[PDB]
């Protein structure tokens, strides 16, 4: 729907938890 | 430049952005331009017609 969106990644900061 | 030519400089910006600022500044979530920016766009248009 969004005119001239743009593709990148958002991080996570519960990430690292679940990962660790 | 929105209004950053009133305090300085004239930051430019896109113009949907600074509308989605001030869509931003009433309270309504910026979302709500990108959104529907086709359909308010249309409304500015007609309501200078
Ligand atoms: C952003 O990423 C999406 C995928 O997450 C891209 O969508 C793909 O676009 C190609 C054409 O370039 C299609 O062949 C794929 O089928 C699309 N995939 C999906 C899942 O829709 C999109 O093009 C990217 N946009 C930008 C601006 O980079
Ligand atoms: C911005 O302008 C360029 C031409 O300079 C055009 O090709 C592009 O599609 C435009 N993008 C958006 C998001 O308006």
């Amino acid at each position: 729907v969004v005119i001239g969106i743009v593709n990148n990644t958002v991080y996570d900061p519960l990430q690292p938890e679940l990962d660790s | 430049s929105g209004w950053t030519f009133g305090a300085g400089a004239a930051l430019q910006i896109p113009f949907a952005m600074q509308m989605a600022y001030r869509f931003n500044g009433i309270g309504v979530t910026q979302n709500v331009l990108y959104e529907n920016q086709k359909l308010i766009a249309n409304q500015f248009n007609s309501a200078i017609g």
